[PDB]
């Protein structure tokens, strides 16, 4: 089967990407709304328009998920107002193979999701954050047993005012070791003028130790890690874990893209699933109402649990793919009672 | 009867789209609130006070917003089951119908300016100083597990944090003075099984204690004074403010118009930006008022665009 | 008092759905609008009603222009609409539901209304059912309880839509009364209905309107003798 | 292939709608499923197709049980349904509206579904447009093309609803010209229908369903000539 076939996958991602663009320019609007109101003599009002459309990249991959639920409501509503999905059923037509269909263009959705997130989000955050506001000052770091300050640190591999200090399983200090500036040559180790060290007295005008800091990872500490992309948020997480702890706001992160995909399939089954469901024989605006209802609920939902896994004791996985598993379940039974 | 008739469903219509609007609103605030005091930028106990006192900043909003989605829900639904055109059919027009709740609207205009007044002047007050209180947090109260904190002269480390902000695991201190503990327990602060070093002083020990608005002012003192554009914005917002109920019955009576077929929820998505542009103007107008850019009378002027509008779009 | 209706005209996606439609109603005359359908008589019917604006023509009553006037303020000069879904106040009372339209009247003080009430259930057979909401009664009910309601309005003139509608043979001969009923007490009847041989069993004057005109008119004997009728509309075999 | 329906029973808001409705079927044999409005017509016909989830009952086709099957299963089995409303695909021509039913069917290859869809628009005289939107049809045009969309499925009970609904009587010979080659064509046809008139005309067995039961089976002019039936539905007069 293909007519079939192309017919609902066509007439759902036309859907999806209508609700999109909507969307997409919605929410320019409402934040260069916002945005308005922060205008100085350095920042004109062309300036926050080129803020809020740098940032148009950023706000697509937070809509595509929603954007998937209302697109799949109006595809699929269209189709089930028009006794089109009856019709369907009744030549021999599974809800199922209707949702594998619908999901057939989600799946495109996931796949712009992908390439937004890895590939367009971090140029253009960079960008936008470059015309609003137009290196780690303070990085404060912990390798293990040592704890490493530096006042000054570039991305090029230059170091001022490193301060290290060093430790036992029983915490004991040996060395407090200060320089004034750092070159970055190989992995583990860093080359340094005045090096003063403490025993436990001694000078040194130049000598290099081992230290983990690498200058690829340190523009990375003050983006916050739900804006790094999936690659950077691997790496970096790696990197930490290799010389220190990750912090849990880094886990919530890697958990919340890692089950962005799913989250995306799992609501846009729940749409199929009230449209062939609960959904049914209602209005269009009354389906459309649902499903922003739906979309705000889940965003509210996801948002609370990634707050309350930076609190509570088990892992953010149970909190990111809890109510994706939940909502895929509560949809598959709704698809079962048909 | 059957003005009673309209005024109960839209007071049940219009209380029920409040309580989903201010439950919405207001989660999203509260969600909101939580991820920062899930940081320790707020004390998780009084994020709910917050709520309390922003309850009529929110309902500002939420009664001209709920009362315009609960009219046009109201003349929808009398639109898609035929009431209207038997309504029609016999002599009561949709203006006339929309004139027998004008008391409704005069309830909910009082209603909303005790809000605009009293009562989002006082939240506001309270509001603000309990924030004020809520932003002295430095040190060991925003402290992360498996991070490094910076508050002023003070570095802080905590390698894990309980349910509640007590109960510290593994610190680090820098000031120089550095303090190394397995324990804390909360600045007033109990570190145990430590070791304190100064930048060379080494000290053991077991125990140690360390111890490192305009939009909330009473109407009562913005009546006069309206020569500075900050007042004069202000007081013109509070006055002028509660028309927006006598606007949105006037708009949710144009614009209410639906098919059967459509549905009783087709027109509420295109007209509540309508509405969205009033309140959005009316922002606007308050912004550059305060700036003495636009002057008071831009309230009125604005209100009374929308409504003729609003008027001849139902007139036509 | 006649309704004189002259050359309505109506276009929905540059086509012309109805094409110069004109037709005469008396009061107390019951006047059935027929047709192929989907061929104009629906849109005209409604643009009798008011439903949908006109494009061309006028509507008069008695040298009096309904044309420019609202689907209200027709109803303020004597003419009455039913819907053909259901059209009760949901959420009031039967009775209530015929005392929110006798309010409306300027004429009649409470003690003329409440007797002009009870009169109205009386003889609609209603009174049994009067306190009972409109959403939790029987269709046939229901539908006494709107036509009652209707004529609390004291309309001159009535434009049923689709009377004979989801009704089966039991109920369409009190349909028939009701109509007979509706035409004796001094009110014209306009009817536009699918069921045909249901229609032309009591109106005495059907207009039949075939690709947006009128193409016959008369007593239901004529149009069924017309030829014209029978081979766009009733067909060969028809009784 | 007899479609033995038994003791169908539904309730909705705690009232028994439907309460014992059984009747049986052959194929190519017209049944009249008649009634009251709102007396369990509209819902054991639904029912039977499959929208209406059953609370109790059997449906037999050849002994094999289609009660707990779902609608889509059934239409596998030989079930067909044709709304009464437009269930035309919009956004799809007439040709390949009966195509994308075509392709579903599994003994037919790419060479031999061509004829069909040749065959299927020649004997319902919807040729002419089958390059045509099925959105921009005239309305019997359109009702050609659905029930030849759902001959495409090769069913072996066609349950039409409310055939006769909006329909001149010049153009009920052409419903009943359809329905009689339904049948001939080896297909089983149920008809639920608030035009009785018409529909008792073509069937050659009726049942009658009042009160949620089946009050009247056999012929037409045993339906007519039923004091039950002539008291409760028909009327004196018919
Ligand atoms: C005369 C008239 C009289 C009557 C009128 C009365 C007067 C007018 C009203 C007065 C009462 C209101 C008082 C008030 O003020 O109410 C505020 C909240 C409401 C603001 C209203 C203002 C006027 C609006 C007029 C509206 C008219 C209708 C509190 C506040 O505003 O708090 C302010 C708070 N603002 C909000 O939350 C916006 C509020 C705005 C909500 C507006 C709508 C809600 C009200 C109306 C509901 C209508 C329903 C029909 O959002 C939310 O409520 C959450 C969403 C709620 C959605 C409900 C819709 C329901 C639909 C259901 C289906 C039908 C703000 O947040 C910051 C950012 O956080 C997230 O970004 P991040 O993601 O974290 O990056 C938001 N992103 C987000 O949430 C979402 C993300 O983008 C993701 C979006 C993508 C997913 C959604 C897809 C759809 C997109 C397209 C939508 C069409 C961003 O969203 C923005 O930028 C704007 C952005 O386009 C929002 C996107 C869309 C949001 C959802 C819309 C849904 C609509 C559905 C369709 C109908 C937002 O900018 O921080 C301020 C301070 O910021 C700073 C500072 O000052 O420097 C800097 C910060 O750093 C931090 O430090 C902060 C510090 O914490 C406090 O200071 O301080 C806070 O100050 P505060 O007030 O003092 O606390």
């Amino acid at each position: 089967r293909r007519i079939v076939a192309k017919h609902v996958t066509k007439t759902t991602a036309l859907a999806m990407l209508g609700t999109t663009i909507v969307l997409v320019i919605l929410q320019v609007l409402f934040t260069y709304l916002g945005e308005l109101s922060n205008l100085k003599a350095d920042y004109s009002a062309w300036q926050a328009f080129l803020y809020v459309l740098w940032g148009a990249p950023r706000y697509l991959y937070e809509i595509l998920p929603i954007s998937a639920l209302i697109g799949a409501i109006l595809g699929l509503g269209t189709l089930a107002s028009n006794s089109e999905l009856i019709v369907m059923r009744s030549v021999g037509i599974s809800l199922w193979r209707i949702v594998g269909w619908v999901i057939r263009s989600a799946l495109v959705l996931v796949l712009l999701s992908f390439a937004l997130s890895e590939w367009v989000v971090p140029y253009t955050n960079e960008r936008a954050n470059s015309v609003k506001s137009h290196e780690v000052r303070g990085y404060w770091s912990r390798e293990g047993q040592r704890f490493i300050y530096v006042d000054y640190a570039n991305s090029q591999g230059q170091l001022k005012r490193i301060q290290v200090v060093d430790f036992d399983d029983n915490y004991r200090l040996k060395s407090v070791t200060n320089a004034e500036q750092g070159q970055f040559v190989k992995d583990g180790q860093w080359l340094l003028n005045h090096s003063q060290q403490m025993a436990i007295l001694a000078n040194a005008a130049k000598q290099p130790f081992s230290l983990a800091l690498q200058p690829k990872y340190v523009h990375m500490v003050t983006i916050d890690p739900e804006d790094l992309s999936f690659s950077q948020l691997v790496s970096f997480m790696n990197y930490m874990r290799e010389y220190s702890q990750v912090p849990k706001t880094y886990q919530l992160a890697f958990w919340k893209k890692v089950a962005s995909p799913f989250a995306l399939i799992t609501l846009v089954l729940v749409a199929c699933s009230f449209i062939f469901g609960p959904l049914r024989q209602q209005s269009m605006g009354f389906r459309l109402v649902i499903a922003l209802f739906i979309g705000l609920g889940f965003y509210y939902l996801q948002d609370f649990l990634g707050y309350a896994s930076l609190v509570y004791n088990p892992s953010p996985a149970w909190f990111v793919l809890g109510p994706i598993v939940l909502m895929f379940v509560a949809g598959s039974y709704l698809l079962y009672r048909a | 009867i059957i003005r009673r008739y309209l005024v109960k469903q839209v007071v049940s219509t219009s209380l029920v789209v409040i309580a989903l609007l201010t439950l919405i609103m207001m989660g999203g605030r509260l969600i909101k609130y939580f991820g920062v005091a899930a940081q320790g930028r707020l004390d998780a106990g009084v994020l709910f006070s917050i709520i309390g006192y922003r309850m009529p900043e929110f309902l500002t909003l939420i009664l001209p917003l709920g009362f315009f989605i609960g009219l046009m829900l109201v003349f929808g639904r009398l639109y898609v089951d035929h009431e209207m055109a038997v309504l029609n059919g016999s002599g009561i027009s949709r203006i006339r119908l929309g004139q027998l709740l004008i008391p409704l609207a005069l309830v909910f205009l009082v209603i909303q300016g005790i809000l605009m007044l009293w009562m989002t002047p006082w939240g506001l007050r309270q509001f603000d100083q309990l924030s004020s209180s809520q932003a002295v947090r430095t040190g060991f109260d925003l402290v992360r597990p498996k991070e490094f904190i910076s508050s002023g002269p003070y570095t802080i480390y905590a390698g894990d944090l309980s349910e509640d902000r007590k109960n510290l695991k593994d610190i680090f201190f820098y000031q120089d003075v550095m303090i190394l503990a397995k324990e804390a327990t909360r600045n007033v602060v109990d570190l145990i099984q430590g070791r304190r070093y100064e930048i060379y002083s080494q000290a053991e020990f077991q125990r140690y204690r360390l111890r490192l608005k305009v939009e909330a002012l009473p109407s009562s003192k913005l009546w006069n004074k309206w020569n500075d554009p900050v007042i004069a914005s202000e007081m013109g917002w509070r006055v002028f403010g509660p028309f927006t109920i006598v606007i949105a019955l006037m708009m949710a009576v144009a614009l209410c118009e639906v098919s059967p077929r459509q549905g009783r929820y087709y027109r509420l998505i295109p007209a509540i930006f309508i509405f969205a542009s009033l309140i959005v103007l009316l922002i606007a107008i308050r912004t550059r008022i305060s700036r003495d850019e636009l002057g008071v009378w831009a309230y009125p002027a604005a209100l009374a665009v929308y409504g003729i509008a609003a008027a001849l779009f139902s007139r036509k | 008092q006649t309704l004189c209706i002259k050359h309505l005209a109506k276009n929905y996606s540059k086509r012309w759905v109805v094409k110069d439609v004109s037709f005469e109603m008396q009061s107390g005359q019951i006047v059935g609008l027929l047709g192929p359908n989907g061929a104009g008589k629906t849109t005209s019917f409604y643009m009798v009603v008011g439903l949908v604006r006109m494009d061309k023509g006028e509507i008069h009553l008695d040298n009096l222009d309904l044309s420019d006037l609202a689907m209200h303020e027709r109803a303020r000069k004597g003419i009455g609409y039913l819907p053909q879904e259901a059209s009760i106040f949901r959420k009031l009372t039967i009775a209530e539901n015929i005392m929110a339209i006798l309010e409306t009247r300027k004429d009649l003080n409470k003690q003329q209304r409440q007797q002009r009430l009870q009169e109205l259930l009386n003889d609609f057979k209603i009174t049994h059912i009067k306190d009972s909401l409109g959403m939790s009664v029987s269709g046939g009910e229901r539908r006494r309880a709107e036509i009652a309601r209707a004529l609390a309005a004291d309309p001159k003139f009535m434009l049923l839509d689709e009377p004979f509608a989801g009704v089966d043979p039991i109920s369409v001969g009190d349909i028939k009364d009701i109509i007979r009923n509706l035409k004796d007490r001094g009110i014209g009847v306009l009817i536009t209905d699918h069921n045909v041989r249901e229609t032309l069993a009591i109106c005495e004057h059907a207009y039949i309107v075939s690709e947006g005109a009128v193409i016959a008119e008369g007593s239901p004997q004529d149009i069924l003798e017309n030829e014209q009728v029978r081979k766009v509309y009733l067909g060969d075999d028809f009784t």
